[PDB]
């Protein structure tokens, strides 16, 4: 009944400026209170502002006085945030949140993830994970499929449309020497259920707006 | 002994942070002490003849104080920070025994001789401490910290010690060094020690320094000890800009202050430690004083508080009013500024912070109590009035004021009107109001209604006569309870508009105007109906004030476009400087702007002066010989690096 | 500015044990704190705001307490579920700090992975590069090495390691270990494997395979 919605992650070159937009529902939208943080990947998140939709107030530090500008949207319950002067540094997530004007933070958004650098996206390139032929004791076979190349960080792994939803398991793209992010994701199957089943691994990238899907079977 | 002056090394670079960065040039803003400045060599102690030279120079606190000592035997002994250095006044006392480091905040009444008395003792041939008589006094101790002593153990000893929004910080480093006097050219980070919130307000600075037993005595003579070997170094931090760089372990390995030269605002600008040979924009070519510019309109929505304040009559204890506070903004500091108040005790909340927290409901009790019963008002407190009359939760948040008020609440006669229910049935629980009437029946006798020897009435009135005395006097007492819930809050503090400042080049953010210039009265006037004026232009010349009935001028700090030349950092460190459409003579009025910023005034060299139709040019000379061109200048004529 | 400091920085517990998080300030805030608990990819959820008093929608397992300095978030009942990362932040005005993160794992009995070898796709050795991944399967603890070793010859430098975060309801993690090489390196060398050392195995065991169906 709060649901809160931000755009989708976004590459920037850096020093530009950026905005992220916040949409709240099933509340007030001038009642309470709607601040932002900012969050580090494998590092604790930080405050960042408060806004409060009614008279367009807006208080924030001054470490990201500069950085950040706060407005809201009365009209359409949503609140963009402005960031300028981009840097490496400032690649980061970032969540919207509720707040009653205490500070404490009840319901928080699904989060975006900034991302900052010079390149642009790469096509994803997909490789599908051949199970071995074996004679698979105990009924468990093993596949899965390879994703070569992301600059951006957001992924799309689907199996058979996502129908599939027991033993998979998706890694966390992991950054390369070239910088672009390679990422597999596996799910445990029957043995039996190989030949039987047509398994498809389905995967997207939104930033190159590039939806593959792949055929996975033993070969020959 | 005349004062010093020695040339500031690079050290003096502090982390800002304790974020970690690896391999990342980060540009931070903070007070720093800018490179090759100034440095007060205080040669403290001289002794040949076991001459005394005590010297203890107290000097401004300032902004930001960098500290520097070359005592092998570490004969200095913490530091002192005071607004008066007196009882007067809180004052912060830092002391480096070696059993540990003293950190305690009290109103120290400090001696004229403000050392550290240590006594040698024969039976165990040890320098420990003998008394202290760098003060006399502790009041009102509000603060202390306890830790292992850092700068006890030909190494060179740094500090750097930072003032902001009463909140205290230490910044520590140790280095060997086997220079005699000069300091050594190298980059040493000073890595964050210690934080503390002492919370007030520092202006003078004054260095401590132990006096051995051979001091310790009245005569000049020295018993075993001289202090020749004293000598420190001082300098004052600026707000400064910064452009660290980061290594792969994080050390901050090398740093340049945007206002240290030309070349190093190229470098600022261009966010890179090595810039190429070219012609190249700056915009941090000195820093922004003061503070940066943001306007709130002054607040008009007041909660109603000196009406319940400067109610004409208030009601007896038991029979206490409440009124409920919503939707409105609210100043408890103004409350906390006056010395009406006799009692103003809070409890789950600091005072000082009252104006930082916001609440949904906030409800304030108002009644007369005599001047010794206000202490049962305190939460977890036991007594007649808070069993009977009124009672707060243990847990209670909020404050509770008082004051005397024997000039209107009593007369000759005395007042009857206040009354207190002297008995109950049973005590009362938090935030209950009870109003009965009914005659307490303390014995086992039902008096039906009638009062008899055992059946009283519950209610008792003072008689308030003014001469009673204090402790009999009535007490207006106001009870501020705040009620935090899972709501949306209502009560909010107000909004700061900084007061105003004038003819500081600094940003100016009028509700956000995120803008840069100088702060000037403008004649010119714009549009009223407008919070701000505005120009033609996106930056306006005038901004009008929200805060005031005034609109002010705005100027940016270069009006020159500041257009440096050089070669590749690896190539040459000369630098050529061009203002464009500046005329040689306007070159001095930029030199105004510049030389309110220090240093500057010997920077742009000597202004040897060189005119182009693109720009003044200063530290180069004209080649009047013609060559292909180096750095695209302009105007056809270029200049290039040689002997 | 504010100092948080959090003890245990990384703890682990089985199911239905009892921990204990303890926060430190460097002010003292009264009561206006508030725990949060994240899990990797996911948004922070309130827990506990002020003191004592449990946010909506949270199981009564969880519990609040300490005062001033010392604030401490007990968990009574440990659950599968409740793994990741807790933090301590207050709200006592602003600035409002979090913490620095404190790790918490679910113990679990030591299982053994699943390990199987993946030999690379020919769509990929089309593509001129040969990347070479072995999986770990359902395997408790989260410590384990793998060791790639090309013609029975040990390497390393090639080969990135990704852990997949603790299981929701196995309580057991995964490793993905991919050889990055060139074709080339492909083609020169016959016999690929990696061998996995874990806690769980009783010995190191290898999986291995050979260059087109060998
Ligand atoms: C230091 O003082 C000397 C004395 O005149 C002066 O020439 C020099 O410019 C000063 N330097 C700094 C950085 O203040
Ligand atoms: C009572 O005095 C005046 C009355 O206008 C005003 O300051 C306020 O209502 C009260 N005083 C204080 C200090 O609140
Ligand atoms: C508040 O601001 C308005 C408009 O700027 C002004 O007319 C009024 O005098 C101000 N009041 C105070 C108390 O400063
Ligand atoms: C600069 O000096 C020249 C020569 O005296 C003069 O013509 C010009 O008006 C001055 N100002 C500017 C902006 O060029």
């Amino acid at each position: 009944q709060v649901q809160l919605q931000q755009s989708g992650p976004e590459l920037v070159k850096p020093g530009a400026s950026v905005k992220i937009s916040c949409k709240a529902s099933g509340y007030v939208f001038s009642t309470s209170w709607m601040s932002w943080v900012k969050q580090r990947p494998g590092e604790g998140p930080e405050w960042i502002g408060r806004i409060y939709p009614r008279d367009g107030h807006s208080s924030s530090t001054g470490k990201f006085k500069d950085k950040a500008t706060l407005t809201a949207d009365k009209s359409s319950n949503t609140a963009y945030i402005h960031l300028s002067s981009l840097t490496s540094e400032d690649s980061a997530v970032y969540f919207c949140a509720r707040d009653y004007g205490y500070y404490y933070f009840d319901y928080w958004g699904q989060g975006t993830t900034l991302t900052v650098s010079s390149a642009s996206t790469k096509g994803p390139s997909v490789f599908p994970l051949a199970p071995s032929s074996k004679s698979t004791s105990g009924g468990t076979a093993a596949l899965g499929c390879l994703v070569k190349d992301y600059f951006p960080e957001p992924v799309t792994v689907s199996w058979n449309s996502g129908a599939l939803t027991s033993g998979v398991h998706t890694f966390p793209a992991v950054l390369q020497s070239s910088g672009l992010y390679s990422l597999s994701s596996v799910v445990t199957v029957p043995s039996s259920s190989l030949g039987t089943q047509t398994y498809i691994c389905n995967v997207n990238h939104k930033p190159s707006n590039t939806k593959v899907d792949k055929r996975v079977e033993p070969k020959s | 002994l005349p004062p010093a002056y020695t040339n500031s090394f690079t050290r003096g670079v502090y982390y800002p942070d304790k974020v970690f960065r690896s391999s990342v040039l980060h540009s931070t803003q903070d007070l720093f002490l800018p490179f090759f400045s100034n440095v007060t060599w205080f040669h403290a102690i001289h002794v040949s003849n076991g001459t005394k030279r005590f010297d203890n120079p107290v000097l401004p606190f300032n902004d930001g104080v960098y500290f520097a000592s070359t005592e092998k035997s570490n004969i200095i002994r913490g530091w002192i920070f005071g607004t008066t250095l007196d009882s007067k006044t809180q004052s912060l006392l830092i002391v480096n025994n070696a059993t540990n480091v003293v950190i305690k905040v009290c109103e120290f009444q400090f001696c004229n001789d403000p050392f550290l008395g240590v006594y040698y003792h024969k039976n165990n041939k040890s320098w420990m401490e003998s008394e202290f008589r760098v003060y006399s006094s502790a009041n009102n101790c509000t603060f202390e910290y306890v830790s292992q002593p850092f700068l006890m153990d030909k190494n060179l000893r740094e500090f750097v010690f930072k003032n902001i929004d009463g909140y205290f910080k230490i910044y520590s480093k140790h280095t060997p060094i086997n220079l005699v006097r000069d300091l050594p050219q190298g980059f040493s980070a000073l890595e964050p020690l210690v934080d503390l919130p002492i919370g007030i307000n520092i202006t003078r600075f004054q260095t401590l320094l132990a006096l051995h037993r051979s001091y310790l005595t009245p005569g000049d003579s020295s018993s075993g000890w001289t202090a020749g070997a004293a000598a420190y170094y001082v300098g004052y931090l600026q707000p400064r800009t910064f452009l660290l760089k980061y290594n792969e372990n994080g050390t901050i390995t090398d740093a340049v202050d945007c206002a240290l030269d030309p070349l190093s605002e190229t470098k600022c600008t261009l966010k890179s430690f090595t810039v190429e040979k070219g012609i190249y924009q700056t915009s941090n070519f000195r820093v922004q004083p003061t503070e940066s510019i943001v306007r709130f309109p002054n607040i008009t929505n007041l909660c109603p508080f000196g009406e319940v304040f400067n109610a004409t009559r208030f009601a007896s204890v038991y029979a206490w009013n409440r009124k409920r506070i919503s939707n409105c903004v609210a100043d408890y500091s103004v409350l906390y500024n006056s010395a009406s108040f006799s009692t103003f005790k809070c409890y789950g909340v600091s005072p000082t912070k009252l104006n930082d927290l916001c609440f949904t409901n906030v409800y304030a009790d108002s009644f007369v109590i005599r001047g010794d019963e206000v202490r049962q008002i305190a939460p977890g407190q036991t007594g007649k009035i808070a069993d009977y009359n009124y009672k707060l939760p243990d847990d209670f948040t909020g404050c509770v004021i008082a004051w005397n008020s024997n000039n209107l609440d009593s007369k000759v006669g005395g007042n009857y009107n206040y009354l207190y229910r002297l008995f109950r049935k049973s005590n009362l629980k938090p935030f209950e109001r009870d109003i009965s009437t009914e005659i307490y029946q303390a014995g086992s006798t039902p008096c039906n209604g009638v009062e008899g020897f055992n059946c009283y009435f519950p209610l008792q009135s003072y008689g308030f006569q003014p001469t009673n005395g204090v402790g009999y006097q009535p007490y207006r007492v106001v009870v501020l309870s705040f009620e935090l819930l899972h709501a949306p809050a209502t009560v909010c503090g107000p909004k700061k508009s900084t007061n105003l400042v004038k003819n500081k080049c600094v940003n100016f953010n009028f509700n956000g105007l995120t803008g840069t210039g100088v702060l000037t009265e403008s004649n010119k006037k714009f549009l009223p109906f407008q919070q701000f004026g505005r120009d033609i232009a996106d930056t306006t010349d005038a901004v009008r004030d929200p805060q005031t009935l005034e609109i002010l001028d705005i100027t940016p700090c270069s009006f020159g476009g500041v257009s440096v030349i050089t070669p590749g950092t690896n190539t040459s460190n000369q630098v050529a400087v061009l203002y464009q459409d500046v005329n040689c003579t306007e070159v001095p009025v930029a030199i105004h702007a510049d030389q309110l910023t220090p240093t500057w005034r010997v920077y742009s060299t000597g202004s040897n002066v060189f005119q182009t139709r693109a720009g003044c040019l200063i530290g180069a000379e004209h080649v009047n010989n013609s060559y292909e061109c180096d750095i695209p200048i302009g105007a056809g004529i270029c200049a290039s690096y040689q002997t | 500015d504010i100092q948080m400091t959090q003890s245990p920085a990384s703890l682990s517990a089985s199911v239905g044990e009892a921990v204990t998080i303890t926060c430190r300030l460097s002010e003292n805030v009264y009561s206006f704190l508030a725990w949060y608990q994240q899990k990797q990819g996911k948004s922070p959820q309130l827990l506990v705001y002020r003191a004592k008093t449990l946010a909506e929608g949270v199981p009564s397992r969880f519990s609040g307490s300490g005062s001033g300095t010392q604030f401490s978030l007990k968990i009574n009942s440990l659950q599968p579920e409740d793994f990741g990362t807790y933090y301590c932040q207050h709200h006592y005005g602003t600035p409002p700090t979090f913490g620095g993160g404190t790790k918490l794992e679910i113990k679990r009995t030591v299982a053994a992975p699943s390990v199987f070898i993946f030999p690379p796709s020919d769509e990929q050795l089309k593509s001129g590069t040969a990347s070479v991944v072995c999986l770990l399967n359902n395997f408790y603890p989260r410590e384990a090495k793998v060791q790639w070793k090309v013609d029975n010859a040990l390497q390393s430098g090639n080969s990135q390691e990704s852990v997949t975060e603790q299981d929701s309801k196995d309580s057991t993690y995964s490793l993905s270990s991919t050889l990055t090489l060139s074709k080339a390196d492909y083609e020169k060398h016959k016999v690929y494997a990696c061998e996995v050392t874990h806690q769980g195995l009783s010995s190191p065991v290898t999986k291995s395979f050979n260059r087109g169906e060998c």
